[PDB]
């Protein structure tokens, strides 16, 4: 999640998800891509 | 220049440091410094962040 002031990341390993990081990096992320 | 310890008062090396401030559309993670003790069982005023 990223709303105009932060980049939030939620995770949970086996239910609800807890916040993990709150980077204040403000950028204009538009696309998503992962690497194997 | 060739500085020597036998010069006068105006011909000596001086180290000058300049600090510039910047404020743009970005979160401010650099602030300045003030914490007191804790009291209980009394009607007082508190401030927790």
């Amino acid at each position: 999640k990223n709303i105009d002031g932060y980049f939030k990341i939620y995770s949970k390993h086996t239910s609800a998800l807890e916040p993990l990081v709150d980077l204040p990096i403000g950028i204009n992320i538009t696309r998503f891509q992962t690497l194997l | 220049y060739g500085f020597r310890p036998t010069y006068g008062v105006g011909h000596q090396p001086y180290r000058v440091v300049v600090l510039s401030f910047e404020l743009l559309h970005a979160p401010a993670t650099v602030c300045g410094p003030k914490s007191t003790n804790l009291v209980k069982n009394k009607c007082v005023n508190f401030n927790f962040n």
